[PDB]
RNA sequence: GAGU
DNA sequence: CCGCGTCAGACTCGTAGGATTATAGCATACGTG
DNA sequence: CACGTATGCTATAATGTGTGCAGTCTGACGCGG
């Protein structure tokens, strides 16, 4: 049968009767009182207005159905805050709430990276200003030309235009040819290299061998303090407390062990110096 | 163009493509079947694992090669892991019942 | 041996098992530093193993024999 | 292209399946030799950490390398370069790393 | 200058290359005759006749 | 890490929650400023793990100093960043949602399970109408759809006691409450009442679904999702490009839609919103989920701003771009390089030129390792900088490492295994790879810009595999046919031809030379030509009965050239092999002979040697191509002028309105075809033997010493077809459609074509070129399907211990023994001897491989037919035995157990198609068939022997044939078959059966253009259902009044003349019917469509007069584009359009009743006395005439046989042999040798499954289809235990379905149809234990075949002992 | 665009 | 049967980056140094 | 308190969508009327 979401929804809204002013006022008095039925009937009678407005605001923000739902949410706020006693029509009041809610929704949801309202609205004034500038300059405006117009920092303008940089999909295939996407080219920069992984093995293992060259006392002090062969980087007090009370002696043996390693390096450092790239 | 070891792909973990991106060649299904026909099992497994996704395997293999011993230390390709996860994201329970 | 492996295959028979046998032997020479029978004549481990097999020195069953012989003597040493 | 003296005959399989055997003379006279103009770009971007700089002041550079670079960090006009030589020096603000 | 394989002609049925070669040789032959005459410096008249 | 098996089952909402480590409640990806993950968002680090290794978000906990710490401040665990690709999350849906795969992907699954039409389900889901979940009042039953107003009526009336709801909730509830056990039993009870054919299938389907659902442990509730899983961040990455840009996966956009809609639904529920809005949101939710899972499935795919549909989850698994095909069955690989290739004439067979620079990179780690052993490099970093600087010592080191190290060279497309071969690299300065000439054939590599890939086998195992299995020297023979694939070509052939060929006297005729060394000396001194006839003393070694060689000196008569080649010839071979003038065809035989006698090593050396000398002499010769070689025939103009006048004659006959447009078109083609042949003949005769101008004594003659003819005759390059277009005539070009143009190209290339000839050429040319580009996809796709279905087949056993096998006879298509029994049977195991007392006393015992030796003995003994052991008839379960296969053709000995034979088979069958789709696609612009199927002229004397013939003597005294399967034999003195020929229907014979005939006598003659419809009886022609405009048309001319009756088919017919069958009824002078001799069949011949009729109604006829002529347009092009679809239709087991009918069971034929012409058959056997009936179409005429003793599978009708029906009636050997022969017909027509055993492999895979008809002792029961291996193993246990035996019947399956029918769902899913395959398996709860190669390759494991068979059987014994 |  | 739907459609290499729009204006409210 | 991010309210009447493309491919194999 008829399986479009949109068509179904529009049909359902169609089958609710439109209200006159006096009717709206009567209903709405009872709605503020909390009639339930009254609220429901006013909402449903005025859904068609929502769709008329969402039709306008759609275009490129979001799906029509998405706009319709957000619009409905605005309409509900309007029904909650309507004043029947004031002579102004409901549709006039509701229009404000519906437009408001739709716009706020499209300021948030539209952007993959959620941009705060303040930033978004700032950025928009930069845009509208750019448009006026471009009309009269014949040329689309520079960052500094827009900044000179606003009497503001170029850094501000630049940062905002950077945020406006819209996303590219990683899956989008490249070159007008359904050959291969961005993912196919894009490296993992963090993940080195069997080269790099094997070099860390080599490094760590060369340090073990070097540590064993030194005295049993120096090697143990270095191992425990660095957290190298131990588990935790034991502080001066921890290492001293487990061995030799003198916290000061840990510093002494440690620094002594580093200087013996310097000797090994000046002798056999011919391997160590090549660790500098 | 030639490459021993370099950058790897993001999700699939296998080496990237193209000379400008310092890529490895594709050994495709066709190319795999060749080796299967011949019966060269280790060469095949080599290209599936240590030469492609298998992360711990490739590094271990590299260390071994520099240390002479041409030992194969193969594991499981990361792209397979991904596949399972993609199937579970589909809402299908696909579990390995181990030995 | 070097170019053509035909007489080596004739000794063992199954090409695939020939590969396994020579690889296991080559691994011994590579890692253990186990002593070659034939003079290397500056050749690689793989080539050494294939020569050995051609002449009929190495065999799956023979490798199994020396494995148990030496492992058993190691256990005897432990006890 | 360029016209030249050709003979049609086999020659020791050096022209096997359309393969071409050409005289050194053609290379010496550099007549088939060609010109290629390639374009390399160095971009200095502004990151979250701060702006990249195009200075000649780079960690770990030989004097040999910096000889061909001017004060700005840009290679001189006329300079002969080979793979690995730095054309435009650029440096980036690096963040923390758990050593 | 170049030696091409004649076995890449009959299969290919591109005979233009052979005609090109013969005409090419004749073209060059006349070029060498003019070149010889210029080196000797016979005279304008003689060059014009040929 | 390492597991045994893999199970797929339905994801419970609870199960999804188990994987999840956090609920994603926000669309926020990251913060705009601090690009860090947002709280409870899609990339939440509190949920999916830390961004940086061992660091929390806010940076409180750093390094391994804090291991498993969970930051109180931010809430992030401090671990490896690795986890971000592993950890999943989830989303709580407010309203349940259907899983689209278990809804839309057919079979419906959800619809199939509820027995609810799909439309019905959908109206419920999208809230158009309610469904009754439980009407306690039987007044309203379950699952009965109610519209909105229908729900209002019973609301007041019944109400309360009926519960009917709307949407996903309703369906989930309906699913939850259905009890599968009970309804299974109920439906089984109904299956016993009156099980109609299609009803029984659908019921058995739900039965198997319900059974499998209970066995899986899956619940129907789970078809509906309440929890939605969330994929890990790194598998839908959000990365910053260098330029400050961001790039994300489409999945993130899709998920953002879902989350927004779901969270709005929660809001709308909190606000207690009116139900219309709740409805819209629920539909919205379902739409977004469906887009997330599978986008362009249900309706419009949700699109990006680019217009292009977003890529959903299923798109990443599905298709070529999918995970399986692209990233799992094929991978990018380290230690690989590529470059342009060029020749290496100087190389030996096992070598290749490898650029230094390339090799330096490829072997980087080996260089570092060696540098550390030399103590040259202190550390790895230093070694790196040392190789960057490319130091002179590093070159020497690199040279050290590359010694004895094989590298793999590959060329795309990799059609067969020889497209990848191993070589010892020879380092060269310069950037191109150098390839050895002799293996150019295998790669199809020609150096017009081809490129190749290089791969480094790393491990000792891989290196050994390369040197032993893949080395070029070791792999000579094609695994497809037993022929050497490394064969000299081009220049090499040319040079050998040049040396061996003889000329009249020349320099030093009749010299006498000591050895071939004196010959070489004399030639190179310039006192003798290569073609000088001379006497030479050669010492030829003849190998003895044992290994010892016996040499013998002989003075032979040969040229200087042949003597010198004798030096390259190994001792062991004869001199007469080289004593002939050598060409490509003789040289291939040479190599083969050498392989068989000497062995591998000698042949390898000999091949290199031949290459060197070949080129060497080629060059010396000074062989060239000038415009004068292209000799023209004086009789060129003349032949053409005659041909044009001949065509003009038929054109004048056409204007007169006598000859039709089709008849003239055919005759014009035949005129030009015949002229093209004569002109070709004249060119070759005027160029082949034009050297009359001899010398020596006086005016002698010899063979033409042209450069062109030599090239073509030697087989180096070119052919008679090519030279036609150079010197002779271009020929008849063919249109892109396949039909031939009426005007052919009269001119040739040397003369030069005009504008219009050139233009005319273009059509055919372009058609060909397009066929290369476009049709190879279909060829290659065939290769792929074959490969997929043969995958699993491996040599498992030595001897199956079977006695079974197929009886191969001889083939003689036309005349030449196309497939002599020797060539067809060589290298096969003899299943059963044949003792015929004979001349050589041959038994040849069982289980003997046919060596060339025993084959030669068969020729001497004149063996007719032989039972040979075959793959199909093997008893080995889960593979085949070495015996049933026989020789590995690529090895030249018995196949080794472990070899993956299936893959070899499919590659070998697929490749030629795939290659020939590119070849005759640009090597020719023109079409050349032969419509010479005019008559039959016998070659040798003998007696005529007709078999299965049924003709009738006519008025002219000619034996007119009226049988369809008529055939003519040629029997010799001893009663042996030799020559045969297919004699068509309505053919005129010369002599009766048995009669003797001399050589060159025309015994048959017929008209190919036209399928006359000869009668059997004489009398008058009567018209039945021959109304003008209804079935036939009226076509006349002028003066007198001639008219042609044509028969229109339903295509050009009217609704009124649709059931009308036109026929020409025969009656006598009295108006009474004339019965067919010895039968009760009124002579009525039914005319098919487009049937032409010259003589109209009311015309006397005699037995043997043609009633009608069925026109026959076969544009047979042909080449391959036509053939491979025939082959694919065979392997896919598609039943032909009008199939022949066969007898089911043996017995006596009884004809019965007729429904307005539609033939019923009331057939009554001898033992099974119960009648068997079968309906036959009216116009379909039977070749046999009833009342007969009929074996099972005797052909009643004329038509093609369906392979299914053949299997069902005449068993496996019948269908196997049908497919093998029918396939081989195609490839034989294109000159492609493929061994029958390969096609046999595939056939066997097609016969994997069997439908069980009758219960066993197990839970088989009726109609289940299980693998034949498993049910035979069950029957071995039944034999032992007795019990109820399982009666089954084997079924044939096409390649695609056979692959999908394997128990391995990984193999099935990875092949194709992936969405459906996975729904099937998930619902069944199927587990794959990973037996096949596909499966292992996907998981990156060791193949269970080849090298891996040893390791895999060791693992298998570990599995069997716990 | 490069061989198939 | 007719008709509508879904599923497949060779292998490697290459080149190059890249597109679009617009969401008011102001006052109070919530969380962090 | 300030700075960054959010939530909020505005009153002439206005009350059922459309929009931007798709271009039609092909031979086969199942699935409700
Ligand atoms: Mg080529
Ligand atoms: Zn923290
Ligand atoms: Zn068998």
């Amino acid at each position: 049968r008829v399986l479009d979401a949109t068509q179904l929804y529009l049909g359902e809204i169609g089958y609710s009767p439109l209200l006159t002013a006096e009717e709206e006022v009567y209903f709405a008095r009872r709605a503020l009182r909390g009639d339930v039925a009254s609220r429901r009937r006013m909402i449903e009678s005025n859904l068609r207005l929502v769709v008329k407005i969402a039709r306008r605001y759609g275009n490129r923000g979001l799906a029509l159905l998405d706009l319709i739902e957000e619009g409905n949410l605005g309409l509900i706020r309007a029904v909650e805050k309507f004043d029947p006693e004031r002579g102004f029509r409901f549709s006039t009041y509701a229009t404000w709430w519906i437009r408001q809610t739709i716009e706020r929704a499209i300021m948030n949801q539209t952007r993959t990276i959620r941009l705060p309202i303040h930033i978004v609205k700032e950025l928009n004034v930069y845009l509208r200003t750019a448009r006026e500038l471009s009309h009269k300059l014949d040329h689309e405006p520079s960052a500094e030309e827009i900044a000179e117009q606003l009497d503001k920092p170029v850094d501000d303008v630049s940062r905002m235009l950077r945020l406006n940089e819209r996303i590219t999909s990683v899956d989008t295939p490249l070159g007008g040819d359904s050959e291969k996407a961005l993912l196919d080219i894009l490296a993992d920069e963090k993940e080195n290299g069997p080269e790099d992984t094997t070099q860390d093995d080599d490094m760590k293992q060369s340090i073990v061998k070097w540590l064993f060259e030194l005295n049993a006392k120096q090697r143990e002090v270095l191992a425990r303090r660095f957290g190298l062969l131990g588990y935790e980087a034991a502080t001066l007090e921890d290492v001293g407390r487990e061995i030799g009370l003198t916290r000061e002696r840990v510093r002494q043996i440690q620094v002594e062990g580093l200087r013996r390693l310097r000797e090994i390096l000046q002798t056999q450092g011919l391997n160590i110096e090549a660790l500098f790239l | 163009h030639a490459r021993s070891t370099g950058s790897y792909s993001l999700v699939t973990q296998q080496p990237l493509g193209g000379k400008a991106q310092f890529g490895g060649q594709r050994f495709g299904e066709m190319e795999v079947w060749a080796l299967e026909a011949y019966g060269a099992a280790y060469t095949l497994q080599e290209m599936l694992t240590v030469k492609s996704d298998d992360v711990n395997g490739r590094t271990k293999m590299y260390k071994n090669i520099v240390d002479g011993n041409h030992q194969m230390e193969p594991g499981m390709p990361e792209s397979f892991n991904v596949l399972l996860k993609e199937i579970r994201s589909l809402g299908i329970n696909i579990e390995l019942e181990d030995e | 041996a070097r170019v053509t492996v035909q007489d080596a295959v004739e000794k063992i028979g199954n090409r695939f098992d020939l590969v396994l046998v020579a690889a296991r032997r080559a691994r011994q020479m590579q890692v253990g530093g186990k002593d070659p029978l034939v003079p290397e004549e500056n050749d690689k481990t793989t080539v050494i193993a294939l020569r050995e097999i051609e002449e009929g020195l190495i065999n799956n069953q023979i490798l199994d024999v020396r494995e148990r012989q030496e492992q058993q003597e190691q256990e005897a040493a432990e006890l | 292209g360029q016209n030249m003296r050709v003979a049609f005959m086999p020659w020791n399989g050096y022209n096997f399946e359309d393969s071409i055997l050409v005289s050194e003379r053609v290379v010496q006279e550099d007549r088939f030799t060609t010109i290629h103009i390639q374009e390399l770009a160095c971009v200095s971007r502004d990151t979250k950490l701060g702006p990249e700089e195009i200075t000649a002041d780079i960690p770990n550079v030989g004097e040999a390398a910096l000889s061909k670079l001017d004060e700005s960090g840009i290679v001189y006009i006329g300079a002969e370069v080979t793979g690995g030589d730095i054309l435009v020096g650029k440096v980036t603000p690096k963040g923390e790393t758990q050593l | 200058d170049i030696v091409l394989n004649p076995l890449g002609v009959p299969s290919r049925m591109n005979i233009g290359q052979i005609l090109e070669t013969h005409l090419g040789m004749a073209a060059k032959g006349i070029g060498d005759k003019i070149n010889a005459m210029l080196k000797q410096q016979q005279e304008v008249a003689k060059l014009r006749e040929f | 890490e390492e597991f045994d098996a893999i199970k797929i089952a339905l994801a419970s909402p609870d199960m999804i929650r188990s994987w999840s480590f956090g609920e994603v409640k926000k669309p926020e990806t990251i913060n705009y400023r601090t690009f860090k993950p947002e709280r409870d968002g899609l990339f939440c680090a509190r949920i999916f793990g830390p961004v940086k290794d061992y660091e929390c978000l806010c940076g409180k906990y750093k390094r391994l100093k804090h291991r498993g710490v969970i930051c109180e401040k931010c809430g992030v665990e401090v671990t490896q960043t690795k986890v971000r690709r592993e950890r999943m999350g989830h989303i709580e849906l407010a309203s349940p949602t259907a899983h689209i795969w278990f809804l839309k992907s057919l079979p419906s699954r959800i619809g199939l399970l509820l027995d609810m039409p799909l439309r019905d389900i959908e109206r419920v889901l999208y809230f158009e109408s309610y469904v009754v979940i439980e009407g306690g009042m039987t007044n309203l039953e379950r699952q009965q759809i109610l519209t909105e107003e229908q729900y209002l009526d019973a609301l007041e009336e019944f109400g309360d006691e009926f519960d009917a709801k709307m949407g996903a909730e309703a369906i989930q509830a309906l699913l939850k409450s259905m009890d599968l056990e009970q309804e299974c039993e109920q439906l089984r009870e109904e299956l016993n009442e009156t099980n109609s054919e299609t009803k029984r299938k659908k019921l058995t389907k739900r039965i198997k679904l319900l059974e499998a659902f209970v066995q899986s442990g899956n619940k129907p509730e789970w078809m509906i999702l309440t929890v939605l899983p969330v994929l890990p961040p790194d598998l839908r990455p959000l990365v910053p490009l260098d330029g400050g840009r961001f790039a994300t996966s489409d999945l993130n956009d899709l998920y953002r839609r879902v989350i927004n809609r779901n969270n709005r639904l929660k809001r709308l529920l909190d606000l207690a919103a009116p139900d219309i809005i709740v409805r819209n949101e629920k539909r919205m939710l379902q739409e977004a989920v469906d887009a997330l899972l599978d986008n362009g499935r249900r309706g419009r795919a949700i699109t990006g701003s680019n217009k292009r549909p977003l890529k959903s989850l299923a798109d990443m698994i599905k298709g070529k771009q999918g995970r399986f095909r692209q990233n799992l069955l094929g991978k990018r690989v380290d230690y690989s390089g590529r470059s342009v290739i060029t020749v290496g004439p100087y190389l030996r067979l096992h070598q290749c030129g490898l650029p230094k620079k390339m090799a330096l990179e490829l072997f980087k780690p080996f260089i570092y390792g060696k540098l550390e052993l030399r103590g040259l490099a202190t550390t790895i970093k230093a070694a790196k900088k040392m190789v960057e600087r490319e130091e002179a010592v590093v070159w020497d080191i690199l040279d050290e490492v590359i010694r004895e190290h094989p590298v793999l060279l590959n060329r795309a497309p990799t059609l067969h295994r020889l497209g990848i071969q191993a070589f010892e690299p020879v380092l060269i300065e310069g950037k191109a790879i150098q390839l050895h000439p002799l293996v150019c054939a295998a790669y199809n590599a020609d150096f017009d810009g081809d490129q190749m890939a290089v791969h480094v086998p790393l491990t000792l195992e891989a290196q050994l595999e390369a040197r032993a299995l893949m080395m070029s020297t070791n792999n000579i023979l094609s695994p497809a046919n037993g022929e050497p694939i490394i064969v000299p070509s081009q220049d090499v052939v040319l040079g050998l031809y040049y040396m061996t060929r003889d000329c009249v006297n020349a320099k030093g005729e009749g010299m006498v030379l000591t050895g071939p060394k004196e010959a070489e000396r004399l030639y190179r001194s310039g006192l003798a030509s290569l073609h000088a006839r001379v006497k030479v003393r050669i010492t030829e070694y003849e190998k003895d009965a044992n290994g010892e060689l016996v040499a013998k000196t002989s003075l032979k008569d040969t040229t200087v050239g042949r003597a010198i080649l004798w030096m390259i010839v190994p001792k062991g071979l004869p001199y007469s092999i080289v004593n002939q003038a050598l060409g490509k065809k003789a040289i291939s035989k040479m190599l083969n002979t050498c392989y068989r006698i000497l062995g591998l090593k000698p042949t390898v050396i000999f091949a290199d040697q031949i290459m060197y000398t070949g080129f060497a002499y080629a060059a010396r010769s000074g062989a060239s191509v000038g415009i004068d070689d292209m000799v023209i025939p004086e009789k060129k103009h003349e032949i053409i002028s005659e041909a044009e006048a001949e065509v003009a004659e038929i054109q004048e006959q056409f204007q007169s309105g006598l000859v039709t447009a089709g008849e003239r078109y055919n005759k014009v083609i035949d005129i030009w075809a015949a002229a093209n042949d004569r002109v070709s003949k004249a060119m070759m005769d005027n160029l082949q033997t034009e050297t009359v101008i001899n010398r020596d004594g006086q005016e002698e003659k010899q063979v033409s010493f042209n450069s062109i003819y030599m090239m073509a005759d030697s087989g180096a390059r070119g052919s008679a077809a090519q030279i036609r277009q150079l010197a002779g005539m271009r020929g008849l070009m063919a249109k892109p459609d396949g039909s031939i143009i009426e005007t052919p190209i009269t001119a040739n290339f040397r003369e030069g074509l005009n504008v219009l000839q050139y233009f005319i050429s273009t059509h055919g040319a372009r058609k060909g070129l397009a066929d290369t580009a476009l049709k190879t996809a279909n060829s290659g796709y065939l290769t792929r399907r074959l490969v997929d279905v043969a995958q699993d087949l491996v040599v498992t056993e030595d001897d199956c211990g079977t006695h079974e096998g197929i009886m191969m006879t001889p083939v003689i298509e036309g005349g030449d023994v196309k497939e002599p029994l020797r060539d067809r049977v060589l290298g096969r195991v003899t299943a059963e001897d044949v003792l015929k007392p004979g001349t050589a006393d041959i038994l040849v015992p069982r289980n003997t491989l046919l060596h060339e030796q025993w084959c030669d003995l068969l020729e001497e003994n004149s063996v007719d037919a032989v039972k040979v052991r075959s793959v199909v008839s093997c008893d080995t379960d889960f593979g085949v035995c070495a015996h049933c296969y026989g020789r590995d053709l690529a090895r030249g000995h018995i196949i080794n157990k472990g070899e993956a034979i299936g893959v070899i088979a499919a590659q070998s069958i697929g490749e030629p198609g795939t290659q020939l789709t590119m070849r005759t696609f640009h090597i020719g612009g023109a079409a050349s068939r032969a419509a010479a199927e005019s008559s039959i002229q016998v070659k040798n004397k003998g007696s005529i022997k007709l078999s299965n013939v049924k003709s009738v003597v006519n008025s002219s005294g000619k034996l007119v044939i009226t049988s369809r399967n008529t055939e003519l034999k040629l029997i010799d003195e001893f009663g042996r078959t030799k020559e045969s020929y297919k004699v068509p229907y309505g053919a005129v014979l010369a002599k009766g059966d048995g009669e003797q005939v001399a050589g060159g006598e025309t015994v048959a003659n017929w008209d190919p253009h036209t399928m006359p419809v000869i009668t059997e009886v004489s009398g008058f022609v009567r018209f039945t259902d021959m109304i003008d405009g209804q079935t036939i048309t009226r076509q006349t001319d002028e003066l007198t009044g001639l008219s042609s009756l044509v028969v229109l088919d339903s295509a050009e017919r009217t609704a009124g003349g649709k059931d009308l069958r036109p026929a020409l009824k025969i009656v006598d002078a009295q108006g009474n019917d004339v019965l067919i001799p010895g039968t009760d069949m009124p002579a009525q011949y039914f005319l098919p469509g487009k049937a032409i009729v010259q003589l109209e109604d009311g015309v006397q006829i005699s037995s043997g007069d043609t009633l009608a002529r069925i026109p026959q347009e076969s544009g047979g092009t042909k080449d391959i584009t036509g053939g491979l679809p025939r082959v694919a239709d065979l392997f896919e087991a598609r039943r032909p359009k009008e199939p022949a009918i066969l007898a089911e069971i043996s017995g006596i034929v009884s004809f019965g009743k007729e429904t307005k012409g539609k033939r019923r058959l009331v057939i009554t056997p001898v033992d099974g006395s119960d009648p068997y009936e079968e309906m036959i179409p009216k116009w379909r005429q039977l070749n046999v005439f009833e009342g007969e003793r009929v074996e099972r599978g005797d052909v009643i009708s004329d038509g093609p046989e369906a392979p299914h029906d053949i299997l069902r009636l005449r068993g496996v050997h019948a269908v196997t042999r049908y497919i093998v022969n029918e396939v081989q017909d195609v490839y034989r027509l294109q000159g492609v040798k493929i061994n029958d055993k390969h096609i046999e492999v595939i056939v066997r895979q097609m016969l994997r499954k069997a439908t069980i008809v009758n219960a066993g002792s197990s839970d088989f029961l009726e109609g289940e289809q299980v693998e034949y291996s498993r049910v035979k193993i069950a029957n071995r246990e039944l034999e032992a235990n007795g019990k109820v035996g399982a009666t089954y019947s084997r079924d044939l399956l096409g390649i695609t379905k056979a692959s999908l029918a394997t128990e391995s769902f990984i193999s099935a899913a990875s092949f194709q149809e992936t969405t459906r395959v996975l729904t099937e398996a998930a619902v069944a709860g199927k587990r794959d234990e990973l037996r096949g190669l596909k499966e292992n390759v996907i998981v990156g494991r060791l193949i269970p075949a080849g090298t891996g068979y040893a390791y895999h059987q060791d693992r298998m014994r570990r599995r069997a002992a716990g």
